[PDB]
Order: C-alpha cells, then structure tokens, then sequence
RNA sequence: UCAAAGAGUGCU
C-alpha cells in the first residue's frame, strides 16, 4: 500500500562545502515556541540590567575650559563640531568639538560676557562669525578662520563693534537675515551693517534678562524681564505682542524646533514650564525634578527631549510628554550648571558650569557612537521596546529608575516632600469647613496675570 | 557632509562614495577609531565606485610629480568629471590641502574637505588597500610603490646613466 | 559549558554546577565536634573526663598524635 | 491560584489609553521565534530615528 | 475604537505572516492510508513497512537484544540525537543512534528505576535506588543528591532548568541544575507517586496515586493547582499531548481516560482494555500509543472532541464511527517496559526486557523542526552557543503559572525613656484624629441619604 | 539575512497556488531549490557561477509558468503578481552579482543583454544606469565605450550622445587606435546617412572625419613616445631617431588602416 | 583516531 515517511536530505541540511552556511529551518507553529510571556519578560529584564551596565554618559571635556565660570554657550546651528563659549573673565573661545581643541581665543570684553551667538552676517565657507555682548556696553562681531573647507589659500580678529548707552545682558541672532537682537535695559533690534540700533522694542521701563528668537517663525521673538515677566514680540509688526507676569523669574527661554508655537521656560522655582504661544493663560507641561533654580533649557532638534541645567549641580533629561526626568547627569566636578546645550545631531549634551569647564555628555548613556552591524542593530532596538512594554513592571521600574544622585540632592528631595505634604494636609483640613475655596490648577498657579485676556 | 573621497594609488586613481558619515563629535572616541581598523565596519562607511589605472610607468611619475605640486593632471581631470555630479556643491575628500584650490579651479561645483574626519577615512583606505577594491585589478601596490620610488625620488636628483 | 563572556558572566554567576580528602576532612571535623561538646559538658563530671582521656589515648594509640596531648 | 503581585503591572504603560488595549498588545509576541523576519522589522522599528553625522534643521515651511 | 481597531489588524497581519511562513516549511509529516477499503491500517504488519521505507530509514530503525540487566527503560533526548537507556538491574548506556557512537558506559550494579538527559547530551541524571546520581558525558559522576532519595521518576524542565523527582517517599524534590540548589521540598499527601508527567504548555507537573487523583504541581506554590481523579484504580502513567490541550491516562482497573487540561473535562472513557496499560504515550502529531502486555495499539486522530474520534479496539462490524487502531504491533513472548516517541523522526521507540526496538510509523514525528529551539544537526560549538543563551534566558521558578498568558497582567537612660512617652502620645493623637475624620465622613453620608411628643420634642 | 529574501517570495508562490499553476508539492520543490541558492549566495566563498546558476534556474521557472499558463489557465497573461515577479527578481540577482563581483566583464554582459531583450519591461533609462556604473568602474576598457555607443546609434539612433560616448572614451583612452577608428567610422556613418537622407529628400520632392584623422596621429605619436621610453627620456641622439622612426612606422600603419576605411564609403569623395 | 576543553588566524 502507500507509505511515506519523514525523509531528510543530507545535502540540504549539511552543506557539501565546508564554507557554505548550513540551512536553518524555521517553523513558527506557536506550540513549538512555548512560554512566550515568561520569555519576553526575561529578555526584558536582562536588557534593563544590561542598560545600566553601558550607561556611560560622560565622554570628555573641551580642551582646558575657561579661566572663570562659563556663562554663555552658543552653538553653530549649521555645523556639528563648532561651539562658542565665554566666561566672566571676558574671554571668548571657539571650539572644534571633534578634536576637543580651540580654534581661537579672544579677550573680547573688559567685563563679564553676558551673551554669545553664532551668526552668518550678510555684509552688504573659509570663515565663521560670532557675536558677543557684555555689561561693558559694547557688542563686538568676530571672525574665525576654520578648516571646514580647503578651497582658499585670514583677517582673523575683531571686525565691527557696536557701542550702547546701557549694559548688554543678552544677545540672539535672526536666522534668515543678518539682523540680531540684544537684551539689556532695553531690548534693541540691530542690523550688522548699521552701527546703532535699527529699531527699539520695549513693553515698558523694565529691563530684559534673556531673549531667544524662534527657530521656525524666525520673525517671532520672546524675552524675559526682571519683573517676572515673559514678553512676546513680532518683527512683522515691529512691536511687542503679549506679556504674562509669573510668580518668579525665568532665566532662559528656548523654542521647540519641531513645534513653532511651543516653547519651554527655565524658571527659578525648581521648575521648567512648557508653554503654547497661542494661549499663555496656562502651560502645556511642567517639569519638577530639580532641587535648585533652573538656569538654562534646550530643545532637541528631534523635538522630543528637553534638558534643564540647574544651580543644584545636576543636568536632567525630560521627555516632552512626561513631566519628570527620565535621567539625571551629575558630577562633583560640576559646580553650578548655568548652560546646557545639545549637539545638534541630538546625540550629545554640552554643559557649562562656573568651575570653568565645558563638558560633553552622551544624550543616551548606553548608546555608542560606532557604526553597528545589522545584527547588532536589530538586537539593540529589540530591547528598547521590550523595556518600553514592561516599563511599569515593578522590578523593571526598580532597576531602570534607579540613579546615583548626590546626597545634597536627595536630602533636598526628601525635605520638599515633607513641606509639600504639610501643605496638602493643612490645606485639605480647610476643605472640611471652608465652603468656597476654588481648586487651583497646577498649570495656572505660576501665572499671576496676563495683559491680554481671552 | 562628505559624499565622495579621492584616493590616489600608484597604479591609478580610485574615488570612493561615502555611504555613511562617521560621527563628527565623537571622532576621538575609542570605539569609532576601532571601526577604522575593522574592515567590516569600514565597508559600511564607504564603497568603491571607480578606479582608473595608469597606462604605464611614464604616467605614474608625471602624475606623481603633479600630485606633489598640488596640481591636477589630465587623468585627474578626466576621472573626476565622469564621477562628481555637476549639482548645493558636491563635497570631495582629499588628503592634500594644497590640491584643493587646483580642484576648485577646474571644477567650481565641488568643495574640498581635508579635515581630520577626511583624514580618518583616507587613513583607513590606505590601511586595507586593495582589500577595499573588492577584486578590481590593481596588480599589487607594494612593488608599484617601490617601483614608483626610484621613479619619483631618483628623478629629482638628476643623475644619469652617464 | 564554554567560557562565559564578560556580559554573560555578570548576568549569570555560579552556573558551573553540572586527590580527594573528603573522608579525612570528615574524620577531622568529627573530632572537633567531640572536643567542642565535651567542653560543653560540665568539667567536674566524671563521664566527660574519662571520655576525653579515651580519645587522647586512642588518637595517640594511632599516631595521629606523635606525643601525648 | 491567586495571582502573584510580583508580575502584575502597576499601571497601564504609554501609549495605550486603556487597560484592554494593553492586554491586547501584550498578546503580541514581538520575538522573532514567533514572528517572521520581515514581520519582525515593522514591529522592531523605533519611532524617533536619526542618521549619524548629518544636519537636523528646523522644519521648512510645509 | 480606532486604537483598539488598529491593534487588531497587526494580529491579522501577524497571523498572515505566520501563514506566510507555513509555506516555507520544507517537508510534511508521513501518511498511511489504504488504497483499497478492504485494506486496514491495523492489518498492515511492521515488516512490510520496513520493506517500504528506504535503506537509510531501515538503518534509522534500531533493534538490539541484550538481557544482562533487563528490563530496560528507554528515554529520548529533546533534540533527539542521543538515546539514553537504563537497565532495571543497573546498566545505563548513553549513545547516539544516528552516529553510532556510545557516549559513556556505566556498569554499576545498583537497581535503577529511570534515567534522562537534563539539558543536553553532555550531562545526564540517572536515578539509582535510594539516591540520585548525575553522570558526565565522559561517564564520570559529578555529584550525588542526598536530598533526592528513592525516586522512581526523573523529569527535567528545559526553560526553567529544574529537575523534578517523584518517589514512593512522596516528597517532591525541586532541584535547579544551573544554581545547583533544591528549589523547594513538598509532600503530596496523596501517598507514593505511581505516575509522573509534565505538561509542556504550562510546565505543570502531573502526579499519579493509588486513589486515582492527579495532582498538578509547581515549584512556586505550597500545595497543588488541581486534583482530578479520572480512573478508579491507580494511574500507572500520565501522558500530555504536545499542545497541552489533551491529557491521557490509563487506570490500573483497565480504564483509559482522555482529558482536557484547559477546561478540565473528560473527552473519552474506554473500559474495554483487555488488561491495564503498561504505559501510555502521545505523539507530537497527536497520535496516542498504548501498550498492554505484549501488544501495542495506536490510534490516529484520537485527540478530538468528536465522539467518532473516540478510540475503539478493532471495530464493531466495520462501523465508520468506531475508530480502529492506526497501527497494531505485538511482541510475542515479550513485555513493554516503556514507550518513548522519537521527536524529529517518524518512529516510535519501544522498550522491552529482551532489548530495545524502534518501530516506524508514518506521521509519528513532526514534519519540520525549528532550528532555534532544537536542531538534530547541531554542531559541537553551537550546542554550547545554544546552551549559554538558554542559561541567559533561564526562567525563574516563581514565574511558573497555571496559564502562560495570565502572567504580566495589570492589577539612652532617662532621655530615651522620655522619648518613648512622646512618641506614644504622638501616635495616640493620629488614632484620635483619624477617628474624627471617619466620623465626619459618616455624617456626610447620613446627611446625603404621638402628637404630644412633637410638641415636647424641643425640650 | 537569507530569510528576508525567502520571505519576499512568499506572495508569489501563494499566487502560483491560488491560480492553480503549481501544486503545493511542486511549489515546495521550487522553494527548496531556491533556499539552497540563497544560502549559497550569502555564504563565504560565493562565486559568480552561483549567480549564473541561480539566474539560469530561475529563468527555467519562468518558462514553465508561461507554458502552464496557456496549458491550464489558457491565458496569455494572468493579471497577478506572478507575471512580473520572476522577471523582477532576476534583475535583482544581477544587481547583487554585478555589485558583488564588479570585475567579471562576462557577468555584466549578460545583465545588459538580459535587460536589453526585455526592452518593454526595462526602460532604456535602466540600461543607461547600468552603463554609467560599468563605464565608471572600467573606464580604460575600450569595448564598453564602443558598447553603449553602438546600443543607442542603432536602437535609439542618438548621434549627439553617441558622439558624446566616444567623446568621453577618447578622453580617457587617447592612445588606443581602435577607439579612434570606431569614432571615425561612426562619423562617416552619420555623414552618409545624412547625405542619403538628402538624396531621398530630393527624390520625394567628410572633412570632420579628416579632422579626426589629424589629431589621431598626433596623440598616438605622443603616447607611443611616452611608451618605449619608460620613466625617463633617452639620452642617446641615435635612439631618439629610432624612437621617431618607430612612431613613423607605427603611425603610418595607423594612417594606412584609415585609407582602407575610406574605400568602404562610396558616396564620400 | 574519536572524544571533551582552551588560545590565535582568514572572512560575512
């Protein structure tokens, strides 16, 4: 009768060549691969342990740093390995981040360098330019010889100087055009080919503590004042647009490159506030993991990540959609973080602290900069979801969430939980008897008032 | 921002295409420098696109004279034109800064790079040599370098069989 | 199994499951538990002292002890 | 037969907005031993990407 | 709804990918159907099948007769390259039938109940009388387990790296090979364990006792999952299908019981067995094997809900509803010690006191094997690569559950004396305050939810 | 990544089974032979013969499908993935083999011929892309410069670009006399067809070659001086005379070869 | 020779 049996062809499974790769038969019958749910979990848990192994954020420091505390970091938005820094010594440096060496160093200003910005002045490849301002009441334009291209072969040094009636405290440059804005006692609009301020913008008599041009609607400008105010400006109208007064001053402002109407604010009240430019009566998001005043804030060019440099000697990385830091970077070598900028590839973090060093940190502590094989790739992204999937697994939370934090920070953290708990208990006691006490939204407590109501 | 790399071989000129650009900030990191040594990693960075062998001994010397003086020979002008797109401006990696202005004069549409990043790629090509040529007939470089040696060095001194 | 790699070692350790003096080690240990407990029993007891002497004489009578102990 | 608290998720992970959504995705196997090589590649893929050594400009006018 | 919908299609896409790979599978199982309706699958005799199969398969069938330490229990490795056969009087030899080389030879003269490979061919554990001994591929014994005493059953869990032993002492030992430690020690309370078996789906042990109750056991929990009696008499053997849907047993009272694990219901009951089964086995394909005395009878498509699928000895007037034995083999003047299917090949091994014999049965093995899980062609270096990885992926004992799908769901001096007094007063106040808050809450709920006495109600 | 290639073909066999052309058993056999090749091509020591063998095997599968289409379906073309997939995949293997082994001129040659035969299915732009890489990889091989020149002067009849190919080739290979001959031969071909068209135009109602002659002597002489002299000049006055004589003898044979070319063209003076 | 264990080389 008819018989057939399982029959193996030896040549098919054992190659005739010694060098030919043996065939790997595969069957996706679910029964043949039992314990899915235990398995993926174990691969998840191993990944979290491995992630903490490779979490090696520090890479190095730029040269020998600055003499005094570094208080102005300006990044070249058109180049990866170009950075401009300045310290209270009055010295400004232009760095080759690739070689961790300085292109050039200038004793630019007699006083403290209060602002820096890299520009491409359109005077009416072989060189780059940067603009510096300080409290000595002058703004100077400098030119830097660079080795980016070899199509030529100098004139390296001061190019032009702008004198001002009052001290200059902040500077930002328009992206599309050569115009740039300075923030001092009055926020002034300047043109490169014009020695005196082209236009005068000001809400009122109050001074301006920082300014940041939008990266997308580059014609929009925002500023911060010493009166705990944030003022929005429009270049098409050449006038201020909106003002909101908050409970406590904001030190830095940055616009989300992926969301033009959306910007984050670095505040002194341990918080960074995420604001929509259209409706400022409330915030979009608030970030509360710092233990001292937040000095600087920056957006990822991917737009999904924000850092905040704080006076508490730590740098914290936040997701735009999550209000708590996923990561904390710190070192005893870092004395007071005043500036935190990104490598505009979104892969490295640049920090400036008053100890005089500008440090480089990995955005992703466990990621490595080397080119990986497809097999190396396919395994690494296999972990990141499998960690994402089982993120709230308690042991996965325990191993993943843990970070080494300085003792001053936790002793600051544990106490604020106590004052906050005292406030909630004591306020909650009033909910028992007080008939009319409105509930105050977290997103509106920081706002004291807005000029234009809607 | 590199796309094409010009490498000179004693047998001829080979231009390469940069498929992947190595991280510029982390250039000095341990792992990336190892990738230059590792052939498998490097082949992902670049690929051989062209090779133009010299016709004979005479061409190698007169090009060897021209490469040294930062000059562009007819062979260099010929090979580059067929490869680099007219195009904003195409970027070419050259080991020599002095050769850069010569290339720009003939070809206004190409911008030259000779920074350490370009040097890093050029070093790797020399490290592996004909292994990157993937079988293309380059004879063997070592004797060609040696053969071009008394061709090049010994020309400048003006001896004679006299 | 084969030598485990560094990351393999850190994740999993003590996975290397699956002249010998084991008996003499047991002989030595057994002698210890006697003298330890013979100390536990009160000193004035006559039963402990004779039992201590029988041990000392006998390991002597062996030559485990070269001299009386 | 009481379930072990050790293996129970504390709260619903992001991006899923409801408990039943996660019990569904959780019944996906992401592993390749259950998933074809290609089908692995659509599941494997992260949302945020980048290419090393290139310029991420702000978005141009749409 | 769109999110719930969107999640849905990837499954219909994912199963479509699974359907896509089903075509990739190189070969199919065997068949044996008669050309003529008169021809019967039970009528065909084994020698005729030996003629039909090719030369290599005839070599793949093994028959060796040896009587020194009879009877001999046969055990088969998961990957299946290596056979382990243990003699009753104490002789155990580990060998690979395909290659034809013996891995190690043990001539120990101690009565042996069972033996089994643990993780690979390299290390295997053999159950001696009153103790458990572990032997290397070289034949050297590495360690002996004092905790494991008088165990007639050896059973190892691959994904969890745990060896479970059942003995007449009734104390169930849970030992993990990698850690070299005994995970847990448990007493059944059902007396000596006559039958031992594991369900691959949930990695739950199944035990057999005289009362007939079957206790489902796991390392994690103190007392068993489930207690089921299917056969009135002692359960000699317990068989669980590869899927884990179906669980089969044969009582000592000649009863055969087909059961469902997930629903814990009884599929089919057969009391027509002439004599109680020696052992009962189930194929990966789902085909069941039963051995009674010298006769071994096999039924195709037995594990189905339909009554027509019910196994029935022979037939009642050739009734289509009656299910005839697919293959009937009898060893004259012989007794079957145990049955072990041959995963990854189309054969059934049968153990006897005269020797070990392997019978060729179409459809017995799985058509196609996944390389990642197990490979008959695994080379020496990858089996180490597979070994270390499976260690790295070791499943914890506490991860064991009744259902793999359930796991992962979402739910000094005086001053110190004064110190205690204040803390007591501080603690006492919290109780008082908490009482007032509770009372006030009750008032909120109560508020939320004779003519003369009314006149005097004010007073 | 052998499995990836195996998975890309799954929709097709499903189409083959769905249309009824190939049984699941026959389909499995095609898969098994396919699997062996993919592992062979992705492995170590792979050679071009592996690519040729797979291409030849895959070509046969296409022929049987075409025969079975008329035999079973009784249709010239069934509108489904099966028709263009075997044809698409063959080009994919050619790309990998040519990419994997750029050296073998033979393998490139079938690629051009295979795509040329399926002119409707492969646009002439795809033939252009193959030549651009091939000329770029082997610029010093005269046969390829005349190759693409011949393809398009006949199939497409673009004299401007056919002039361009030769115009590039002579730039890289000014010393090979064969390339000059074909570019002259093309030049007189263009003139004669132009004059013949002019004659036809009347019925219904060259110096440029001689210039190519002129420079062709000059550079061939220059290169022949560069060769036979090596790295350095020749000091002896006498040898320089033989060097001149050798060029004159070499050069005249080059000229005499062209005098034979003139005889072929009757219309030209 | 098999048989278990190391340490380098080539190459995907």
């Amino acid at each position: 009768m008819k018989i057939k049996t399982i029959k193996r062809s030896a040549d098919d499974y054992v190659p005739v060549k010694s060098t030919q790769e043996s065939q790997m038969p595969r069957n996706l019958n679910p029964e043949l691969h039992p314990f899915e749910r235990a398995r993926e979990y174990t691969k998840a848990l191993n990944a979290t342990k491995l992630e903490r192994m490779f979490a090696k954020p520090f890479v190095g420091q730029l040269g020998y740093g600055h003499r005094d505390g570094v208080y102005a970091i300006a990044k070249n938005y058109g180049s990866l390995n170009k950075l401009a820094t300045g310290s209270a010594d009055g010295v400004i440096k232009y760095w080759n981040m690739s070689t961790r060496e300085e292109f050039v160093s200038f004793k630019a200003h007699y006083g403290l360098v209060t602002g820096l910005c890299v520009t491409q002045p359109r005077f009416h490849k072989s060189q780059n330019f940067m603009l510096s301002c300080s409290d000595d009441k002058t703004v100077k334009l400098w030119s830097i010889n660079v080795d980016d291209y070899s199509n030529k072969n100098n004139e390296e040094g001061l190019i032009r100087t702008f004198d001002g009636e009052s001290a200059f405290q902040g500077i930002d440059s328009h992206r599309e055009n050569s115009t740039f804005a300075t923030g001092g006692a009055k926020i002034h609009l300047w043109d490169v080919n014009r020695l005196k301020p082209v236009s005068d913008l000001s809400w009122g008599a109050d001074n301006i503590t920082s300014l940041k041009f939008n990266q997308n609607e580059t014609d929009i400008l925002a500023s911060t004042g010493s009166d705990n105010s944030i003022v929005l400006y429009d270049l098409r109208t050449n006038s201020p647009t909106q003002k909101i007064v908050q409970t406590m001053r904001t030190n830095a402002i940055c616009w989300n490159p992926m969301e033009a109407f959306n910007f984050v604010t670095a505040n002194e009240d341990h918080n960074a506030y995420y604001y929509d430019m259209r409706n400022l009566s409330r915030s979009l998001n608030v970030f509360k993991d710092h233990v001292s005043a937040v000095m600087d804030v920056d957006f990822s060019p991917t737009g999904d990540e924000i850092v905040t440099g704080s006076y508490d000697k730590s740098i914290r990385i936040y997701k735009t959609n999550h209000g708590h830091s996923r990561e904390i970077y710190h070192t005893k070598r870092m004395q007071h973080v005043f500036q935190v900028k990104y490598s505009m590839d979104s892969k490295y973090i640049i920090s400036g602290s008053d100890d005089g060093n500008v440090r480089l940190w990995r955005s992703k502590a466990w990621e490595r900069s080397n080119v990986k094989t497809t097999r190396e790739k396919n395994k690494l992204e296999y972990d990141e979801k499998l960690k994402e999937r089982f993120r709230h697994m308690p042991e996965i939370k325990r191993i993943s969430r843990h970070r080494h934090v300085p003792q001053v920070i936790k002793k600051a953290q544990e106490i604020k939980n106590i004052e906050l708990s005292s406030i909630k208990r004591r306020e909650a006691n009033e909910r028992r008897t007080r008939k009319d006490m409105p509930y105050i939204s977290e997103r509106k407590k920081q706002i004291v008032g807005t000029v234009h109501k809607y | 921002p590199i796309e094409y790399l010009l490498f000179e071989e004693p047998t001829g000129y080979a231009v390469f295409k940069v498929k992947l650009q190595q991280d510029d900030i982390g250039s000095r990191l341990k792992e990336v420098q190892e990738q230059i040594n590792d052939f498998g990693a490097f082949t992902k960075l670049i690929e051989l696109v062209s090779f133009a062998p010299f016709k004979g001994a005479a061409e190698a010397l007169e090009n060897a004279n021209d490469i040294s003086e930062g000059l562009v020979s007819e062979s260099l002008k010929a090979i580059l034109d067929l490869n680099l797109p007219k195009a904003k401006n195409i970027t070419l990696a050259i080991s020599d800064k002095n050769l850069g202005p010569s290339i720009k004069e003939e070809f206004p549409y190409v911008d030259c790079i000779s920074n350490e990043l370009a040097q890093d790629l050029i070093r790797g090509v020399r490290l592996h040599g004909e292994k990157l040529f993937k079988g293309l007939q380059s004879g063997d470089l070592e004797r060609a370098q040696l053969g071009l040696g008394h061709a090049y060095s010994r020309a400048k001194v003006k001896f004679s069989v006299q | 199994v084969r030598k485990l790699k560094h990351h393999e070692q850190k994740l999993l350790k003590k996975v290397d499951f699956l002249e010998d003096y084991h008996k003499y080690n047991r002989i030595c240990g057994d002698i210890r538990r006697l003298a330890n407990k013979l100390s536990l029993l009160p000193p004035t007891d006559p039963f402990r002292r004779k039992h201590e002497q029988l041990l000392l004489d006998k390991l002597y009578a062996m030559g485990v002890l070269t001299t009386k102990s | 037969n009481k379930k072990n608290l050790k293996y129970q998720s504390s709260a619903v992970p992001f991006p899923f907005e409801n408990r039943e959504q996660y019990e569904r995705s959780l019944r996906m196997p992401i592993g390749q031993e259950w998933t074809s090589r290609a089908s692995h590649q659509e599941l494997i893929k992260p949302r945020i990407m980048t290419k090393p050594g290139q310029v991420i400009d702000p978005l141009k006018a749409p | 709804r769109a999110g719930l919908k969107k999640i849905d299609e990837q499954y219909k896409k994912a199963v479509s990918s699974a359907a896509a790979t089903d075509y990739l599978l190189p070969e199919s199982n065997g068949y044996l159907e008669p050309e003529n309706e008169l021809e019967k699958t039970f009528k065909v005799q084994q020698s005729e099948i030996k003629s039909s199969v090719d030369v290599s398969t005839a070599n793949k069938a093994l028959d060796l007769s040896l009587k020194e330490f009879g009877p001999y229990h046969i055990k088969y490795a998961k990957n299946g390259t290596h056979l382990l056969i243990t003699g009753r009087k104490g002789h155990v030899a580990s060998m690979d039938w395909r290659k034809g080389q013996l891995r190690a030879e043990l001539f120990l003269n101690e009565t042996c109940h069972s033996a089994t490979y643990l993780q690979n061919e390299q290390y295997f554990a053999v159950a001696q009388k009153k103790y458990t001994f572990i032997y290397d591929h070289e034949g050297t014994e590495l360690h002996r387990l004092k905790q494991h005493i008088e165990a007639r059953h050896l059973d190892f869990l691959p994904y969890h790296y745990l060896l479970v032993t059942a003995g007449e002492t009734g104390w169930l030992k849970y030992h993990d090979v990698s850690t070299g430690q005994l995970v847990s020690e448990l007493r059944t309370k059902a007396g000596p364990t006559m039958a031992m078996a594991q369900n691959p789906w949930n990695a739950v042990m199944h035990l057999g006792h005289s009362n007939g109750t079957v206790s489902l056991w796991s390392p994690s929990m103190p007392e068993p999952l489930v207690k089921l009696l299917s056969a009135r008499g002692p359960v000699n053997s317990i068989a669980i299908d590869r899927s884990g849907y179906y669980m089969a047993t044969t009582g000592a009272d000649r009863s055969m019981k087909i059961w469902d694990i997930r629903n814990f219901k009884q599929l089919h009951s057969v009391e027509s067995l002439p004599t109680p089964g020696t052992n009962v086995s189930i194929s990966d394909t789902g085909l069941l094997a039963l051995s009674r005395g010298p006769h071994v009878t096999l039924w195709k498509d037995a594990l189905k809900l339909s009554g027509d699928s019910k196994p029935c000895f022979g037939s009642m007037g050739g009734n289509p509803h009656r299910n005839t034995p697919y293959m009937s083999h009898l060893f004259a003047g012989n007794k079957v010690e145990n049955l072990g299917f041959v995963p990854f090949e189309d054969l059934l091994g049968v153990g006897h006191q005269t020797g070990i014999t392997n019978l060729i049965v179409p459809g017995a093995g799985e058509a196609n094997y996944d390389a990642l899980e197990l490979n008959p062609f695994e080379t020496k270096k990858q089996r180490q690569e597979q070994e270390v990885r499976t260690l790295l992926n070791k499943l914890p004992a506490d991860t064991i559950t009744l259902d793999p799908n359930s796991i992962g769901s979402v739910d000094s001096g005086l001053r110190s004396f004064l110190r205690k007094k204040t803390q007591n007063v501080i603690d006492e106040r919290k109780l008082r305050v908490q009482k007032q808050l509770d009372k006030e809450k009750n008032i909120r709920k109560r508020n939320h939810q004779d003519v003369i006495e009314e006149a005097l109600s004010r007073f | 990544k052998t499995r990836y290639y195996l998975e890309q073909c799954i929709p097709e066999m499903d189409d083959l089974v769905e249309k009824g052309l190939f049984t699941k058993n026959e389909v499995s056999l095609i898969m098994k032979k396919r699997t062996d090749f993919e592992h062979r091509l992705n492995s170590r020591g792979s050679s071009i013969n592996d690519y040729i063998k797979y291409i030849n095997y895959e070509s046969n599968v296409n022929k049987l499908r075409a025969k079975r289409c008329k035999r079973i379906l009784q249709v010239k073309k069934t509108n489904s993935l099966s028709d263009w997939s075997i044809q698409q995949r063959i080009g994919f293997i050619y790309q990998r083999g040519t990419n994997k082994f750029p050296q073998d001129l033979k393998f490139w040659a079938m690629y051009l011929n295979y795509m040329k035969a399926r002119g409707n299915q492969t646009s002439y732009k795809k033939i252009h892309n193959i030549y651009n890489q091939l000329l770029k990889l082997h610029p010093t091989n005269v046969d390829i410069w005349i190759s693409c020149a011949k393809y398009e002067y006949e199939v497409h009849a673009n004299f401007k670009s056919c002039r361009n190919i030769f115009q590039n080739g002579l730039r890289f290979n000014p010393d090979v006399p064969k390339l000059w001959y074909e570019y002259v031969k093309f030049e007189l071909n263009f003139i004669t067809k132009l004059i013949n068209r002019r004659k036809v135009m009347g019925l219904i109602n060259g110096d440029i070659a001689l210039t190519i002659f002129d420079v062709c002597m000059k550079t061939l002489g220059k290169h022949y001086i560069n060769k036979h002299k090596g790295y350095y000049a020749i000091s002896d006055s006498k040898m320089n005379i033989e060097l001149n004589k050798e060029t004159l003898n070499y050069l005249f044979s080059e000229s005499l070869r062209y005098i034979k070319l003139f005889d072929e063209f009757l219309d030209l003076e």
